[PDB]
This record gives C-alpha cells, sequence and structure tokens, in this order.
RNA sequence: GAUGUCGGCUCAUCACAUCCUGGGGCUGAAGUAGGUCCCAAGGGUAUGGCUGUUCGCCAUUUAAAGUGGUACGCGAGCUGGGUUUAGAACGUCGUGAGACAGUUCGGUCCCUAUCUGCCGUGGGCGCUGGAGAACUGAGGGGGGCUGCUCCUAGUACGAGAGGACCGGAGUGGACGCAUCACUGGUGUUCGGGUUGUCAUGCCAAUGGCACUGCCCGGUAGCUAAAUGCGGAAGAGAUAAGUGCUGAAAGCAUCUAAGCACGAAACUUGCCCCGAGAUGAGUUCUCCCUGACCCUUUAAGGGUCCUGAAGGAACGUUGAAGACGACGACGUUGAUAGGCCGGGUGUGUAAGCGCAGCGAUGCGUUGAGCUAACCGGUACUAAUGAACCGUGAGGCUUAACCU
RNA sequence: AAUUCCUUGUCGGGUAAGUUCCGACCUGCACGAAUGGCGUAAUGAUGGCCAGGCUGUCUCCACCCGAGACUCAGUGAAAUU
RNA sequence: CACAGGUGGUCAGGUAGAGAAUACCAAGGCGCUUGAGAGAACUCGGGUGAAGGAACUAGGCAAAAUGGUGCCGUAACUUC
RNA sequence: AGGACCGAACCGACUAAUGUUGAAAAAUUAGCGGAUGACUUGUGGCUGGGGGUGAAAGGCCAAUCAAACCGGGAGAUAGCU
C-alpha cells in the first residue's frame, strides 16, 4: 500500500515494523492489496532472529486496512496492517510460525506456507 | 435489430454467490415497426420501430398520422435497424421484448450520459491539479494552457479548456445480458448503462463481437 | 487587457445586435379595464376569476 | 413498478435473520463460505454488530471480532454464506447501532440489560 | 453544471433562512394575505403547512413542538383552536399564491400568498 | 520610447537520427537470450535519496524508463530555490572609497481580455409554400499500451544446463467512458448528545448565540478508493523483406509485362459529431383552394375577409442548465408544492406512573421526530382566450397523366 | 570552516539510497590571536540537519457551507486606441 | 471620499472566569445607503474526508497539532 | 529583587494568504515579539540643509533625501532625442 506506509509483520526474524518502499507490479502501481509481494525495509528487529534493521527484502500483504471483499460483497477488512517477510530470490516465506489470522487471497498454491500456520482462514 | 425502451434503477441478483451480478433491468414493451424503410424509396434499407406506446394524448397532427394500419396505436420516439428481414408492420405487428439472443449474449446498452453542465479542466480530463505551497490565485484548478510561443498559437484545438461535460450518447458496449422476463418485459443487464431514470436507451444486440 | 485599436461603429452596433423587446401583447384582462398581466390582475383590486380581498 | 420492478427484489432477499438486533451476539454467523477444490463446509464468526438496514441489499452488520487481531464483514443476507440466525449474547444497545468504539480490553456492551 | 432535487433554496447563510421563516410563517397566520418574493412564497409553503397539520389533537406534545417551529404562544394557540380545523376536514393545500410582480424598489416578483378565512361562528352540518 | 534569466509546476504539440511493443536481413544466430542493420511514429515511455539544478550518481521498480524541435515550448498561467538592487559577513584584492566570472544569512513576481486563437453554447438568416419528424453520410474527431501465468511442450532444439516457434486460454499494471446497486466519503436542510449563557414568568420542556459552539451518526444527490465495460478480431492496399513466372542477356534473374505473400504505420472495422454537405441531399406525415383595385402590367404595389398545420409566449417544472438551449406537464391534469401511507435515519420523545434522600433508573416505548426518497392523492398553483406564421407554391426543358 | 578553488576531497555516522548535516583527517587555492584566537551555561520571530506527534503539503482529489463569478432592475468607471 | 487606517484621557453592570482574556447578556447603541433571484467553470474564506502519512517541496510553506488547575515526575550540561 | 517568567491593554512588526485600477499611496485576516522598562504616551519647547538628528540603515528631517521645500540667477548648458 503505497510507498513509505507502516506494516507489521505476521511472522517473525526481525520483527515489528517494516517501510514498503516500492510497490511491484508494473510502473506507476499506487497501492498494494492482500496478496501483493512488496518491497520492504527492516526498520525495528529484535536482538535476535536473522534479519536486521536496514535490511531490504520483499514481503506479502498478509492483512490491511482498505479490507478484502467480493462475491456477494462481504467485506471483511482489519486494522492490522500486515507483512510476512519473503527472502529475496525463492519467494518462499522466510519465518517458522506465522501470527495472526491470514485469508483465502493468499489462498494461492504460491505462498500456501502462509496459509497453513496461525490457524485461521 | 432490437427494441429501446427507458431502463429504471439497478439492483443485484444473489444466487451461487455472485451478487456482482449488478442488474440495470431496463424494461423493453412493445415495439412495432411503424415504417419500413427499404432500396428503392426511403433511401436505404433500415426498418423503423417504436418500442413504446406511453400514453400521448397530445400529440402534433404529423405524428398522430404517422401511424397507419390496424390497430394504429401512437408511441413517441423512433428508431430503426437496417439489414435484416423485419416485417412490414405500423403500429400493429407487435415485434418482440425477446429478441434473438439466445442466453448468454452480451448485449450493447446505449443511452445519453448524465449532464454534469459546464465543468472544469479537472473533471472533464482527469489532467490537471497544480499545488497549494504558494499562488493561490492559481491554485489546484485553472491549467497553464496551450504551450508554444511565438508560434501565433493556434492552439490546436483540443487539449481540454473546460465546457460543459454533455449528455452525449454513451454506448457501454459488451455487456453480458442476464435475464429477460418474456412477458414482464424487462430484461437485465451487468451494470454500466449510461443516463439514469427511465433515459430512453437503446440496447442493441451484440456488434461489440 | 486593453483594446490594441478603436473598434468602429460598425463594430459596436454589430455587438448590440441583441437589444430584445418583450410586450407579448398577450391576454391582460378577462374581467377588467384591459389591466392584468397574463396572470394576476391589479393586485388590491385584482383577482384571477373573481375579487381577491379587495377590487373596486 | 409499485409493485412490479422493486418487485424483484423484495422477492430474493426473501428470509428471516432475526427481524431485530440487540448487538452483542456471538452468533457463529454460519456462512458457508467455501474454500475449494472440495469440502463446503461452513464457519461462522463471533460478534458485536452495528449495521445498516436496506437497498434488499442490507449489505451490514458489521460483526467486530477480537480473536488475534481484528473485525468484520458487511454479511449482508443472501446464499453461500448462510444462516446468521443466532442470537446469543443479550443487548446494551445504548446508543445503539452505529456504535463506533473499536477499543480493545475493559470496554465492555454490558449485555444481559433485558 | 447542474444538480438535481436538492429541494428548498438558499438566500443568505444557513441559519438565517431557517431563523427568517420564523419570523415569515408566524407573521402569515396573523394575517390573511402577506407580500413577499414569489421565491420567499413557493418556500414559505413547506414551512407553514406543516404547522397547520401539525394542529389536530394538540396534546401538548404538539402545542410544545408548534411552540418550537414557530416560537411564539401568541400564534401557536390559533394553530390549534381556530386556524387549525378550519381545514380538520381538508388534506394539504392550505396557501394559495396570488403573484403579481413588480416591486419598483428592485423590479422582482412578489406574490401574496394567503390562505381561505372569513369569521368565527358555529353551525351544524349541512353540504 | 523594455522581446522578463535557469530550474520546478501545469499543460502540451511536432520530428525520427526508435527506448518498449510490431515486421524483416545478416550473425562469430542450437535453444533462451543477445549483436548489428533495414522498416516502422499507433500507442506507451518510473517513484524516490542528495542538490536550485538541468544533468548526474545512488536505492528500488518497469515491457521500456527514447534523442531532439517548439523564444534551450509554456511567468497578461502558477512558483521565486539558482542568478544583478539596496543590509550584513568570511576569504582574497586594494593605502582607501570599494571590488570578485568566490562563498555566506536576509530580500514586494502587476494587468477586469478589445482582436486572432481556443473550449463550450445561443440569436439571425439561408436551403424557394409553410410545418413535425426519422435518416443518408461528404467529411471531422476519439480510440489504438502492455505484464505475468497455464495449455501447446518440459516437446523442437540441447552434452547437459536450459528451453521455444506457431496458435490458444485466464488474470493484471497504467489509461479512458459510464454509473451509484455494493464498499465507503460527504451530507452546516434529518435525528441525537453535550459545554457556557440569555430568554420564553417559574418546575418541566424548549429556542437564540458561542466555527454547524464542540461532537456522534446519517436520507437523497454528488462522488472514488467502489463497480461495470473498452482499447480487439476481421478486411483492402502496402513498408522492409521474401517470392513465383520470365525476357532484355538461348542460361540465370522477385521486374522490364504479369502474378503471390507481407507490420501496432496507411484505408476500413469500433465510439462520438456530423446537410451552412450554400454541392444547403433523402423519406414519411400535417395544413392553407375568399374578393377587388392602381399601376409605368407579367414586375408587381395595395385594401378588406381570413387566418391553419405549427411556433412561440406565459405558468407548474426537470436526473436539463451560467443565460439562452433542451425534456415533462397545464384541468382531456400528477408538473411542482402540500396531504395520506411506506421506506430510511436517529435511537426509546413529551406527559403520566412507580423506585431511589438524590443524580438518576424502569414502565408506558424499540417511542418520538424524520429530507431532496418510493407508492398514491387535484388540496394549492399550472385560466377561456391573445400573439407570430397564411390563403394551394418562379421560369425553362425532359418524362409520365384525364 | 559564514574562510577550500580542485569539490559531491578522504574515512566514519545517520539513510533502502544523503552534492546538505554531524564526527575526523590536514593537502589551510586563500584561519589565526582586541580590523581579536579557541571555548562557553543561558537567551534567539536567527542559518543548517535529524526525530516523534500531526495532518489534504502530497498519492488523487470528493462532498459541503458562505462571499463573488451568472440573470434582472438602478447607478456607472479604467488603462489603451 | 459618508475611505475596513490614525487619534489622548475618563467611566467600568450580570453569569462564567485568574482576568480590563473570552462567551452569552444589562443600560445603551446598531444591521455597516444598490438590491432580487440563480445555485456553472474558476477565484476568496471555511467544514468534513477512505487507505497512506512529508512520498509534497528549496524548505513541512500552509495547514493539522499541543493547549487548563492540582499532583507525581524530569536528562546532558551549568556561570549552580 | 530582577533591562526575571506566562499573558491582555499598550508598543512593535517574524511568517503565510488576500489585496496590487485596493477598503487602504503599506492595510485586512490568522498566527508572532516586548509588555516595570535602554518601556510606553499627551502637551509644549530646542537642533535647519553641506546643515540638523542618527543603539549606524546614508536611516530620518511633512507620501520628497548620496544633500529638504519655495522663490530667484534662468530662456543654466545640452557636439543628444
Ligand atoms: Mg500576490
Ligand atoms: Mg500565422
Ligand atoms: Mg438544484
Ligand atoms: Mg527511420
Ligand atoms: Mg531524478
Ligand atoms: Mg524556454
Ligand atoms: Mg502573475
Ligand atoms: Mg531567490
Ligand atoms: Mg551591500
Ligand atoms: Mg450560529
Ligand atoms: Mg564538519
Ligand atoms: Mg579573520
Ligand atoms: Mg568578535
Ligand atoms: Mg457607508
Ligand atoms: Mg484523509
Ligand atoms: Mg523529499
Ligand atoms: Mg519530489
Ligand atoms: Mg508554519
Ligand atoms: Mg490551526
Ligand atoms: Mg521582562
Ligand atoms: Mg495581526
Ligand atoms: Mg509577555
Ligand atoms: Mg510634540
Ligand atoms: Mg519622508
Ligand atoms: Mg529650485
Ligand atoms: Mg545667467
Ligand atoms: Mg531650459
Amino acid at each position: 500500500i503505497q510507498e513509505q506506509t507502516m506494516l507489521n509483520v505476521a511472522d517473525n526474524s526481525g520483527a515489528r515494523r517494516v517501510m514498503c518502499i516500492k510497490v511491484l507490479g508494473g510502473s506507476h502501481r499506487r497501492y498494494a492489496g492482500v496478496g501483493d509481494i512488496i518491497k520492504i525495509t527492516i526498520k525495528e528487529a529484535i536482538p535476535r532472529g536473522k534479519v536486521k534493521k536496514g535490511d531490504v527484502l520483499k514481503a506479502v500483504v498478509v492483512r490491511t486496512k482498505k479490507g478484502v471483499r467480493r462475491p456477494d460483497g462481504s467485506v471483511i477488512r482489519f486494522d492490522g496492517n500486515a507483512c510476512v517477510l519473503l527472502n529475496n530470490n525463492s519467494e518462499q516465506p522466510i519465518g517458522t510460525r506465522i501470527f495472526g489470522p491470514v485469508t483465502r487471497e493468499l489462498r494461492s498454491e504460491k505462498f500456501m506456507k502462509i496459509i497453513s500456520l496461525a490457524p485461521e482462514v | 435489430m432490437i427494441g429501446l425502451v427507458g431502463k429504471k434503477v439497478g439492483m443485484t441478483r444473489i444466487f451461487t454467490e455472485d451478487g456482482v451480478s449488478i442488474p440495470v433491468t431496463v424494461i423493453e414493451v412493445e415495439a412495432n415497426r411503424v415504417t419500413q424503410v427499404k432500396d428503392l424509396a426511403n433511401d436505404g434499407y433500415r426498418a423503423i420501430q417504436v418500442t413504446t406506446g406511453a400514453k400521448k394524448a397530445n400529440r402534433v397532427t404529423k405524428p398522430e398520422a404517422g401511424h397507419f394500419a390496424k390497430a394504429g396505436v401512437e408511441a413517441g420516439r423512433g428508431l430503426w435497424e437496417f439489414r435484416l428481414a423485419e416485417g412490414e408492420e405500423f403500429t400493429v405487428g407487435q415485434s418482440i421484448s425477446v429478441e434473438l439472443f439466445a442466453d448468454v449474449k452480451k448485449v450493447d446498452v446505449t443511452g445519453t450520459s448524465k449532464g454534469k453542465g459546464f465543468a472544469g479542466t479537472v473533471k472533464r480530463w482527469n489532467f490537471r491539479t497544480q499545488d497549494a505551497t504558494h499562488g493561490n490565485s492559481l491554485s489546484h484548478r485553472v491549467p497553464g494552457s496551450i504551450g508554444q510561443n511565438q508560434t501565433p498559437g493556434k492552439v490546436f484545438k483540443g487539449k481540454k479548456m473546460a465546457g460543459q461535460m454533455g449528455n452525449e450518447r454513451v454506448t457501454v458496449q459488451s455487456l453480458d445480458v442476464v435475464r429477460v422476463d418474456a412477458e414482464r418485459n424487462l430484461l437485465l443487464v451487468k451494470g454500466a448503462v449510461p443516463g439514469a431514470t427511465g433515459s430512453d436507451l437503446i440496447v442493441k444486440p451484440a456488434v461489440k463481437a | 487587457a486593453v483594446q490594441q485599436n478603436k473598434p468602429t461603429r460598425s463594430k459596436r452596433g454589430m455587438r448590440r445586435s441583441h437589444d430584445a423587446l418583450t410586450a407579448v401583447t398577450s391576454l391582460s384582462v378577462d374581467k377588467t379595464s384591459g389591466e392584468k398581466h397574463l396572470r394576476h390582475h391589479i393586485t388590491a383590486d385584482g383577482y384571477y376569476r373573481g375579487r381577491k380581498v379587495i377590487a373596486k | 413498478s409499485n409493485i412490479i420492478k422493486q418487485l424483484e427484489q423484495e422477492q430474493m432477499k426473501q428470509d428471516v435473520p432475526s427481524f431485530r438486533p440487540g448487538d452483542t451476539v456471538e452468533v457463529k454467523v454460519w456462512v458457508v463460505e467455501g474454500s475449494k477444490k472440495r469440502l463446503q463446509a461452513f464457519e461462522g464468526v463471533v460478534i458485536a454488530i452495528r449495521n445498516r438496514g436496506l437497498h434488499s441489499a442490507f449489505t451490514v452488520r458489521k460483526i467486530s471480532n477480537g480473536e488475534g487481531v481484528e473485525r468484520v464483514f458487511q454479511t449482508h443476507s443472501p446464499v453461500v454464506d448462510s444462516i446468521s440466525v443466532k442470537r446469543r449474547g443479550a443487548v446494551r444497545k445504548a446508543k445503539l447501532y452505529y456504535l463506533r468504539e473499536r477499543t480493545g480490553k475493559a470496554a465492555r456492551i454490558k449485555e444481559r440489560l433485558n | 453544471m447542474r444538480h438535481r432535487k436538492s429541494g428548498r433554496q438558499l438566500n443568505r447563510n444557513s441559519s438565517h433562512r431557517q431563523a427568517m421563516f420564523r419570523n415569515m410563517a408566524g407573521s402569515l397566520v396573523r394575517h390573511e394575505i402577506i407580500k413577499t418574493t414569489l421565491p420567499k412564497a413557493k418556500e414559505l409553503r413547506r414551512v407553514v403547512e406543516p404547522l397547520i397539520t401539525l394542529a389536530k389533537t394538540d396534546s401538548v406534545a404538539n402545542r410544545r413542538l408548534a411552540f418550537a417551529r414557530t416560537r411564539d404562544n401568541e400564534i401557536v394557540a390559533k394553530l390549534f383552536n381556530e386556524l387549525g380545523p378550519r381545514f380538520a376536514s381538508r388534506a394539504g393545500g392550505y396557501t394559495r399564491i396570488l403573484k403579481c410582480g413588480f416591486r419598483a424598489g428592485d423590479n422582482a416578483p412578489m406574490a401574496y400568498i394567503e390562505l381561505v378565512d372569513r369569521s368565527e361562528k358555529a353551525e351544524a352540518a349541512a353540504e
């Protein structure tokens, strides 16, 4: 969701705040949604965990404020602006477990590791 | 090549869990040929048809006489098609509200855009802006007009100078029709549809391809 | 800003080509001395069809 | 049109939710959901409620969850996201609908106001 | 450009109109016929009509409301007891707009605006 | 007797020496990717850090982040950071006043548009009797972007590594148009809460003012972040290029005759405008068939009687609108307002009763109030006429005809 | 460095990225001791840099309330030519 | 100029308040010598804004923001 | 106690918008600095032009200041327009 901006980490190893710096997916991407990969910058980290301040990786957006909605138009929306890091050249999720509820748009066979953690939809 | 009657509001049909379906439900009562244009005389092919019949007690004479066959009947508008093989009716020999479109084809709703009225370069075309740091005179509104200098400024009769938005036709083109209702003539489309309340509208066949 | 040279008279008149005039001399009276506009008679002595509060 | 245009709407949402909401009801608004490949299966959602009531698409009932993080659904009323009928929490509708408090702890809506 | 059924009009600040009509409407009941401007006239309907209509059985709850929209007991009484029932039988349409035009002071429309009245007596129904 | 500097913003328009996408030739071209040259201007062609910068370097995107012209496009359009006023200072120069193709902090950006030009939009008159309509389509414009994935096919190709062509299927980024049913924003005309205070005699209940006093929520409408659809296929003729057949030149040769392919370019296809198309076109329907006079008599000029179809005017109005214009309705009526009902939004009024010392609470009660909304209703206003527009339509010729 | 031309010096720091900034080095084009030198708590509508908060400054504008702009009646300018 | 400017001193009510602030009012004085409609672009003065939150820009300019009494508690440094 | 602190009157003018043929030949609106002091203000008086005054900007000396305004020498001179 736009450059700058501040998300969380619904997984681990070097946590907390991590700013988006680039919305990937072609020129003039305006924002990123849940399911979208994004260029992040570790801006907090924990003394431990292989991830530390200033570090630049990619990351998906598991949850966010604008809210998901489709078919009928049921709109789930959180105020929990997620993330969940992504080690660079293989887009597999970097992190043991994952915190918080996710969604069915992440239900893709591409992330997968993500939707079988934090027991929730 | 298909009736043309006013629409009225839009809805949602939720079953199997679409609900995305945003029906336009544009009633399309009787059509009635009223006139059949042909090669010799009338000019080209065509085939008039006044798909209406709104009680019009007071109407100018020529139109009131524009009808002539069996029941007579009167409407208001007056469209036509072209090549085909439609009847020789008048406002008699009804057409149908169930034109041949099978069940899963794309229609081509055509109406007159709403009317904003005079509108700035901001609303007319998404190209405009300006900031708020200084010079409030030319605030976030007025453009910076036609470039050029010594080229006297033939202004290239365009850009996008402010001017009324118009009510001009639109023709959304391509819109899968969901329902029809043979006798309770409504015919639902999928969103779009220009105009409001009950604009004439046209709803063509599928030329968009 | 300003005119670069004097507008001719053929111009000022040609600019005033919309003087416009009314007075459709439409229905004035239906029961008085010819008075009343196309809608209300002479107030305090007018009425549409009949004496409204005051007449003569 | 009086009863012949708006008529399709009135002949679609033709349900029996509960004809009355008094918040805090953690109704597993069982929503058929679906998932993919097989399994129909449905799983509801804990609740609080704030809404809207209209357009035959009473697309509402913000159900605001507390599990892990936070909130919603504008779960209208029709189709593959079904039965919401349940009522498990009582009331405390003091400011009633459009109860935007969005707070996280000792802030209760003292139900049982019966 | 264009807008659509944004019913009622502007003139001054939001409060002025909803403050002026308090003076206007209340003035109408005091008399029969008034003299304002066509625009103000047609507008004075939406305010005077519900006043005429709010009068059915008072019940205090309404004499309280009538005293609220007009804020004037002087006329609030008329609304219920005398003015009220004069039309207790008929629906709406308790206002006439008899035009005129010509202000001279500024040259704009006028219109009197009134309402049928006569005298206070009692009889038995007839027709 | 003044043509305002650089850079930025806004908004552009053209070139082609083309950055991406499209089509080809050669390659030291297996494939994939490239190298180079030809053709090609339809469309597209990045956000930031540093700096006044243009540029540049750097971070990260992208199919790509083109070169250039347009007073190094663009100040009677914005900015005023750079750079030439007056203040002050450092370094340096000078005995000094002061100075610098050095640095540094501070430092007034005017103009109501007549003409051309544009974007919109009306009034005349003309199209040869006058009207109401529906078209034809000469022309004119808009639009033309492209990613990824899967199938083909893990096949052709390859030692592996890897991995197509052609053709097809889905989903995106940016852009464009329409529209509010959904999600939402607004919603100072709807409801509520509440602070201070003045008043309505007082309690109670209400109202004015204090940014709508502060604030919560919200109808319609308008709206984007919301939703739906579009840049296509298909044709004609081509560019480069590739070719058939075949002389000049017994052969050979894509050219000399003739033929065949061939790209986002060109013509068309799609959307809009469109008969002032003065070359003023077409078709359908409606209305007017009373008397005389003076001329300088085929030119008319003029009087009375007539005035239609229609138009306009006025009024009630509108999802239409700056004003004009345009749409609906005018008693044979729903065109506005009001009124009835419903919806909706607020959130259980007022009054009364009871509990509590009281604040307050409970019951009456999901009450009270409620807009631009939906269904309906002539209660109010849309009056009977009047106005303009006529009275059977020029000559010549061709064809058809009681 | 209010003094450095070369110059965005070189190294370190802050940053995803820092021609500015802070700490060093010294090669001071062209610092330097009352045309004062180096420090300095406090003060400053003083120059430069960073952060939190905050937000329509901005992505990208939407709606709304008012004063003009538009229409009518009255009065009635301007530069320029 | 019947000009949103300038001009010394005196007086000093109620509720609220630290108050000659500020808000609503007394006594008292006024609505400011063109008005009536409309409800476009655009200009001026404001209100509210989804998600983001300085990405704007020369610079956070302008906005938005903080804001009271009492009490707890408060760093480098220091001429104490 | 204090050229002490927050802040009205009062005094002053750091910022932005508007105005720029203005309401106004320097202001209005929202902020802003001082506010017992080198303070601020009424009345009257004293310094005169190469002269005055100046916490210093060539600032101020009646909308005039690198030499005021008025009258004179005066029809200065103008190889320039
Ligand atoms: Mg200015
Ligand atoms: Mg020229
Ligand atoms: Mg309106
Ligand atoms: Mg070329
Ligand atoms: Mg750059
Ligand atoms: Mg230039
Ligand atoms: Mg300017
Ligand atoms: Mg500058
Ligand atoms: Mg100087
Ligand atoms: Mg007020
Ligand atoms: Mg340093
Ligand atoms: Mg020195
Ligand atoms: Mg010193
Ligand atoms: Mg005055
Ligand atoms: Mg916001
Ligand atoms: Mg920046
Ligand atoms: Mg920038
Ligand atoms: Mg500021
Ligand atoms: Mg503020
Ligand atoms: Mg002091
Ligand atoms: Mg001030
Ligand atoms: Mg102070
Ligand atoms: Mg004095
Ligand atoms: Mg002076
Ligand atoms: Mg002299
Ligand atoms: Mg002499
Ligand atoms: Mg002389």
